Protein backbone atom coordinates (compact mmCIF):
# COMPACT_ATOMS: atom_id res chain seq x y z
CA UNK A 1 0.00 0.00 0.00
CA UNK A 2 1.20 3.42 -1.08
CA UNK A 3 2.37 5.25 2.66
CA UNK A 4 0.61 8.49 3.84
CA UNK A 5 2.35 11.86 4.15
CA UNK A 6 0.92 13.21 7.84
CA UNK A 7 2.11 16.42 9.79
CA UNK A 8 1.16 16.76 13.64
CA UNK A 9 2.27 20.30 14.70
CA UNK A 10 2.75 20.51 18.38
CA UNK A 11 2.25 24.40 20.06
CA UNK A 12 5.93 24.17 19.89
CA UNK A 13 6.73 21.61 17.51
CA UNK A 14 6.33 19.55 14.37
CA UNK A 15 6.34 16.44 13.84
CA UNK A 16 6.66 14.84 10.20
CA UNK A 17 6.32 11.19 9.21
CA UNK A 18 4.06 8.52 7.68
CA UNK A 19 1.86 5.82 9.04
CA UNK A 20 -0.59 2.52 7.81
CA UNK A 21 -2.87 4.00 5.00
CA UNK A 22 -5.30 1.07 7.59
CA UNK A 23 -4.04 2.81 10.55
CA UNK A 24 -6.30 4.16 13.68
CA UNK A 25 -6.43 6.98 15.05
CA UNK A 26 -5.07 6.16 18.57
CA UNK A 27 -2.30 4.68 16.66
CA UNK A 28 -1.31 8.20 15.26
CA UNK A 29 -2.28 9.20 18.86
CA UNK A 30 -0.37 7.17 20.80
CA UNK A 31 2.93 7.89 18.26
CA UNK A 32 2.76 11.91 18.55
CA UNK A 33 2.52 10.85 22.74
CA UNK A 34 5.22 9.22 23.20
CA UNK A 35 7.72 10.94 20.59
CA UNK A 36 6.72 14.14 22.53
CA UNK A 37 6.69 12.34 26.08
CA UNK A 38 3.89 13.24 27.12
CA UNK A 39 1.80 10.89 29.69
CA UNK A 40 -1.26 13.22 30.58
CA UNK A 41 -2.75 12.35 27.07
CA UNK A 42 -6.42 12.64 28.76
CA UNK A 43 -6.66 16.53 28.15
CA UNK A 44 -5.49 16.36 24.57
CA UNK A 45 -6.38 14.59 20.81
CA UNK A 46 -5.85 15.61 17.41
CA UNK A 47 -7.43 18.39 15.69
CA UNK A 48 -7.99 18.83 12.33
CA UNK A 49 -10.08 20.52 9.07
CA UNK A 50 -12.74 18.23 6.96
CA UNK A 51 -14.01 19.02 3.54
CA UNK A 52 -17.05 21.62 4.88
CA UNK A 53 -14.64 23.88 6.58
CA UNK A 54 -15.17 22.42 10.25
CA UNK A 55 -12.08 22.04 12.93
CA UNK A 56 -13.46 19.04 14.87
CA UNK A 57 -11.17 16.20 16.68
CA UNK A 58 -9.79 12.91 15.37
CA UNK A 59 -11.70 9.78 16.67
CA UNK A 60 -9.25 7.31 17.78
CA UNK A 61 -11.15 4.41 17.18
CA UNK A 62 -11.51 4.98 13.44
CA UNK A 63 -8.69 4.93 10.33
CA UNK A 64 -7.41 8.15 9.96
CA UNK A 65 -8.58 8.46 6.24
CA UNK A 66 -11.89 7.56 6.72
CA UNK A 67 -13.17 10.05 9.22
CA UNK A 68 -13.59 13.21 6.92
CA UNK A 69 -10.37 14.72 6.67
CA UNK A 70 -9.13 17.01 4.06
CA UNK A 71 -7.19 15.60 1.68
CA UNK A 72 -4.01 16.95 0.88
CA UNK A 73 -0.09 16.25 1.10
CA UNK A 74 1.22 16.36 3.76
CA UNK A 75 -2.18 15.84 6.08
CA UNK A 76 -2.11 17.93 8.63
CA UNK A 77 -2.89 17.53 11.98
CA UNK A 78 -2.64 19.52 15.40
CA UNK A 79 -2.18 18.13 18.85
CA UNK A 80 -3.79 20.30 20.97
CA UNK A 81 -5.69 20.65 24.62
CA UNK A 82 -9.28 18.92 24.26
CA UNK A 83 -10.36 19.33 27.17
CA UNK A 84 -9.68 21.44 29.93
CA UNK A 85 -9.27 21.09 33.77
CA UNK A 86 -11.49 22.39 35.92
CA UNK A 87 -8.27 23.48 38.34
CA UNK A 88 -5.18 24.50 36.45
CA UNK A 89 -3.24 24.17 39.94
CA UNK A 90 -3.80 20.65 40.66
CA UNK A 91 -4.53 18.96 37.45
CA UNK A 92 -2.00 19.74 35.12
CA UNK A 93 0.79 17.74 36.55
CA UNK A 94 4.07 17.85 34.33
CA UNK A 95 6.07 20.58 32.58
CA UNK A 96 5.06 19.37 29.25
CA UNK A 97 1.71 19.54 30.05
CA UNK A 98 1.64 22.81 31.44
CA UNK A 99 3.68 24.47 28.82
CA UNK A 100 1.29 22.76 25.94
CA UNK A 101 -1.58 24.23 27.49
CA UNK A 102 0.31 27.88 28.46
CA UNK A 103 1.05 28.48 24.75
CA UNK A 104 -2.37 27.35 23.68
CA UNK A 105 -4.58 29.37 25.85
CA UNK A 106 -1.74 32.41 25.10
CA UNK A 107 -2.63 32.08 21.94
CA UNK A 108 -6.02 31.97 21.72
CA UNK A 109 -6.04 35.41 24.45
CA UNK A 110 -3.75 37.13 21.77
CA UNK A 111 -5.53 35.89 18.61
CA UNK A 112 -8.64 37.27 20.36
CA UNK A 113 -10.71 33.84 20.32
CA UNK A 114 -10.99 34.43 24.30
CA UNK A 115 -11.81 37.76 25.65
CA UNK A 116 -9.61 39.60 28.02
CA UNK A 117 -10.22 43.29 29.43
CA UNK A 118 -7.02 44.95 29.07
CA UNK A 119 -5.08 45.02 32.20
CA UNK A 120 -5.89 41.49 32.74
CA UNK A 121 -3.86 41.00 29.48
CA UNK A 122 -1.40 42.77 30.60
CA UNK A 123 -0.98 41.42 33.93
CA UNK A 124 -0.80 38.65 31.40
CA UNK A 125 1.65 39.51 29.00
CA UNK A 126 4.28 40.23 32.06
CA UNK A 127 4.09 37.01 33.01
CA UNK A 128 4.63 35.63 29.58
CA UNK A 129 7.83 38.10 28.93
CA UNK A 130 9.25 36.73 32.84
CA UNK A 131 8.34 32.86 31.25
CA UNK A 132 10.66 33.98 27.96
CA UNK A 133 12.85 36.10 29.29
CA UNK A 134 13.33 35.08 32.99
CA UNK A 135 14.33 37.43 35.82
CA UNK A 136 13.75 41.75 34.50
CA UNK A 137 17.74 42.60 34.39
CA UNK A 138 18.22 46.05 33.79
CA UNK A 139 21.48 45.67 32.07
CA UNK A 140 20.67 43.20 29.22
CA UNK A 141 17.11 44.01 28.90
CA UNK A 142 17.62 47.42 27.59
CA UNK A 143 14.50 49.66 26.39
CA UNK A 144 13.05 48.12 23.66
CA UNK A 145 13.20 44.70 24.37
CA UNK A 146 10.07 43.97 24.07
CA UNK A 147 9.58 45.81 20.38
CA UNK A 148 9.61 42.43 18.68
CA UNK A 149 6.90 40.48 21.16
CA UNK A 150 3.27 40.61 20.81
CA UNK A 151 2.43 40.45 23.53
CA UNK A 152 -1.51 42.18 24.10
CA UNK A 153 -4.61 41.10 22.30
CA UNK A 154 -5.11 43.18 19.15
CA UNK A 155 -8.32 44.19 20.44
CA UNK A 156 -7.26 45.65 23.27
CA UNK A 157 -4.33 47.40 21.37
CA UNK A 158 -6.87 49.04 19.51
CA UNK A 159 -9.85 49.89 21.90
CA UNK A 160 -6.90 51.47 24.05
CA UNK A 161 -4.92 54.91 23.16
CA UNK A 162 -1.19 54.40 23.86
CA UNK A 163 1.41 54.20 21.97
CA UNK A 164 3.76 50.79 21.05
CA UNK A 165 6.37 52.15 24.24
CA UNK A 166 3.85 53.05 26.53
CA UNK A 167 2.11 49.57 26.66
CA UNK A 168 5.26 48.01 26.81
CA UNK A 169 6.25 50.10 29.50
CA UNK A 170 3.13 49.51 31.13
CA UNK A 171 4.02 45.25 31.09
CA UNK A 172 7.87 45.97 31.95
CA UNK A 173 6.55 47.27 35.28
CA UNK A 174 5.32 44.06 36.07
CA UNK A 175 8.06 41.92 35.07
CA UNK A 176 10.14 43.69 37.31
CA UNK A 177 8.02 42.42 40.12
CA UNK A 178 8.08 38.99 39.19
CA UNK A 179 11.65 38.66 39.86
CA UNK A 180 12.50 34.97 41.28
CA UNK A 181 9.31 33.08 39.29
CA UNK A 182 11.21 30.69 37.86
CA UNK A 183 9.50 29.42 34.14
CA UNK A 184 7.13 26.70 35.36
CA UNK A 185 5.74 29.02 38.08
CA UNK A 186 5.20 31.77 35.18
CA UNK A 187 3.24 29.73 33.10
CA UNK A 188 0.66 28.53 35.92
CA UNK A 189 0.55 31.43 36.90
CA UNK A 190 -0.42 32.88 33.55
CA UNK A 191 -3.05 29.73 33.67
CA UNK A 192 -3.98 30.51 36.92
CA UNK A 193 -5.52 34.11 35.14
CA UNK A 194 -6.15 32.86 32.17
CA UNK A 195 -8.67 29.93 33.47
CA UNK A 196 -11.10 32.53 35.17
CA UNK A 197 -11.57 34.33 32.28
CA UNK A 198 -15.51 33.69 31.02
CA UNK A 199 -14.40 32.25 27.29
CA UNK A 200 -11.85 29.85 28.64
CA UNK A 201 -12.08 26.25 27.98
CA UNK A 202 -15.51 26.67 25.86
CA UNK A 203 -16.45 24.83 22.62
CA UNK A 204 -18.94 27.09 20.94
CA UNK A 205 -21.30 26.03 18.49
CA UNK A 206 -23.39 28.15 16.17
CA UNK A 207 -27.07 26.96 16.61
CA UNK A 208 -30.71 27.90 16.57
CA UNK A 209 -33.74 27.58 18.60
CA UNK A 210 -37.24 26.48 17.32
CA UNK A 211 -37.93 29.83 16.17
CA UNK A 212 -35.17 30.32 14.36
CA UNK A 213 -33.37 33.35 16.29
CA UNK A 214 -29.45 32.29 16.16
CA UNK A 215 -27.61 31.32 19.30
CA UNK A 216 -24.64 29.83 20.80
CA UNK A 217 -24.29 26.62 22.38
CA UNK A 218 -20.66 26.29 24.78
CA UNK A 219 -19.41 23.11 25.94
CA UNK A 220 -17.08 23.36 28.69
CA UNK A 221 -15.53 20.93 31.80
CA UNK A 222 -18.71 21.59 33.82
CA UNK A 223 -21.77 21.28 31.05
CA UNK A 224 -23.96 23.05 28.48
CA UNK A 225 -24.69 26.95 28.02
CA UNK A 226 -26.68 28.31 25.59
CA UNK A 227 -25.68 32.28 24.53
CA UNK A 228 -27.54 34.96 23.05
CA UNK A 229 -25.56 35.42 19.20
CA UNK A 230 -23.43 38.92 19.83
CA UNK A 231 -22.67 37.63 23.51
CA UNK A 232 -20.41 34.87 23.82
CA UNK A 233 -19.07 35.90 27.74
CA UNK A 234 -22.75 35.69 29.66
CA UNK A 235 -24.55 32.40 29.15
CA UNK A 236 -28.51 33.54 28.88
CA UNK A 237 -29.10 29.95 29.94
CA UNK A 238 -26.69 27.42 31.91
CA UNK A 239 -26.96 23.73 32.08
CA UNK A 240 -24.16 21.96 34.65
CA UNK A 241 -23.77 18.07 34.60
CA UNK A 242 -25.85 18.29 37.85
CA UNK A 243 -29.22 20.15 36.26
CA UNK A 244 -29.26 17.35 33.11
CA UNK A 245 -30.61 14.16 33.02
CA UNK A 246 -30.18 13.23 29.27
CA UNK A 247 -28.93 14.75 26.18
CA UNK A 248 -29.39 13.46 22.93
CA UNK A 249 -30.38 14.12 19.21
CA UNK A 250 -32.51 13.38 16.12
CA UNK A 251 -30.58 14.52 12.54
CA UNK A 252 -30.89 18.37 13.44
CA UNK A 253 -32.37 18.75 16.72
CA UNK A 254 -30.57 18.44 19.93
CA UNK A 255 -32.45 17.93 23.11
CA UNK A 256 -31.50 18.30 26.66
CA UNK A 257 -33.63 16.66 29.43
CA UNK A 258 -33.33 18.28 32.41
CA UNK A 259 -33.20 16.59 36.09
CA UNK A 260 -36.16 18.83 37.39
CA UNK A 261 -38.89 17.01 36.01
CA UNK A 262 -41.04 20.02 36.19
CA UNK A 263 -38.72 21.56 33.80
CA UNK A 264 -39.73 21.85 29.59
CA UNK A 265 -36.33 20.26 27.66
CA UNK A 266 -34.26 22.33 26.28
CA UNK A 267 -34.22 21.89 22.40
CA UNK A 268 -32.07 23.38 19.71
CA UNK A 269 -31.08 22.75 15.74
CA UNK A 270 -27.54 22.55 14.50
CA UNK A 271 -26.85 23.11 11.32
CA UNK A 272 -25.93 19.44 10.22
CA UNK A 273 -26.12 16.14 12.14
CA UNK A 274 -22.33 15.89 12.06
CA UNK A 275 -22.65 18.92 14.42
CA UNK A 276 -24.84 17.31 16.54
CA UNK A 277 -22.73 14.30 16.25
CA UNK A 278 -19.60 16.15 17.93
CA UNK A 279 -21.32 17.88 20.02
CA UNK A 280 -22.77 15.16 22.09
CA UNK A 281 -19.06 13.46 22.00
CA UNK A 282 -16.98 16.68 23.54
CA UNK A 283 -20.24 16.79 25.95
CA UNK A 284 -19.59 13.04 27.18
CA UNK A 285 -15.92 13.51 27.08
CA UNK A 286 -16.09 16.04 29.44
CA UNK A 287 -18.70 14.74 32.09
CA UNK A 288 -15.98 11.43 31.78
CA UNK A 289 -13.82 13.65 32.69
CA UNK A 290 -15.86 15.56 35.28
CA UNK A 291 -16.29 11.86 36.92
CA UNK A 292 -13.02 10.91 36.97
CA UNK A 293 -11.40 13.51 38.93
CA UNK A 294 -14.27 13.34 41.66
CA UNK A 295 -13.02 9.77 41.88
CA UNK A 296 -9.51 8.72 43.59
CA UNK A 297 -6.72 9.45 41.58
CA UNK A 298 -5.04 6.50 39.86
CA UNK A 299 -2.04 4.90 40.58
CA UNK A 300 -0.32 6.31 38.04
CA UNK A 301 -1.63 9.82 39.14
CA UNK A 302 -0.36 9.63 42.18
CA UNK A 303 2.81 8.86 40.99
CA UNK A 304 3.17 11.78 38.48
CA UNK A 305 2.20 14.18 41.41
CA UNK A 306 4.76 12.88 44.03
CA UNK A 307 7.47 13.14 40.76
CA UNK A 308 6.69 16.91 40.49
CA UNK A 309 6.97 17.44 44.31
CA UNK A 310 10.85 16.34 43.58
CA UNK A 311 11.14 18.51 40.22
CA UNK A 312 10.04 21.81 42.53
CA UNK A 313 12.51 20.58 45.74
CA UNK A 314 15.47 22.60 45.92
CA UNK A 315 17.19 20.30 48.25
CA UNK A 316 19.59 17.91 47.53
CA UNK B 1 -29.83 2.64 10.09
CA UNK B 2 -30.40 5.87 13.11
CA UNK B 3 -29.41 9.12 12.53
CA UNK B 4 -29.68 9.52 16.09
CA UNK B 5 -27.98 9.33 19.62
CA UNK B 6 -28.46 9.19 23.29
CA UNK B 7 -26.37 9.67 26.35
CA UNK B 8 -27.52 9.48 29.97
CA UNK B 9 -25.92 11.97 32.11
CA UNK B 10 -27.66 11.12 35.05
CA UNK B 11 -27.22 7.33 34.99
CA UNK B 12 -23.41 7.16 34.67
CA UNK B 13 -22.56 8.01 37.92
CA UNK B 14 -21.39 4.59 38.45
CA UNK B 15 -19.71 6.28 41.91
CA UNK B 16 -22.49 4.29 43.56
Amino acid sequence: PKPINVRVTTMDAELEFAIQPNTTGKQLFDQVVKTVGLREVWFFGLQYVDSKGYSTWLKLNKKVTQQDVKKENPLQFKFRAKFFPEDVSEELIQEITQRLFFLQVKEAILNDEIYCPPETAVLLASYAVQAKYGDYNKEIHKPGYLANDRLLPQRVLEQHKLTKEQWEERIQNWHEEHRGMLREDSMMEYLKIAQDLEMYGVNYFEIKNKKGTELWLGVDALGLNIYEHDDKLTPKIGFPWSEIRNISFNDKKFVIKPIDKKAPDFVFYAPRLRINKRILALCMGNHELYMRRRKPDTIEVQQMKAQARVDSSGAA
Amino acid sequence: RRRTGTYGVLAAWRRL
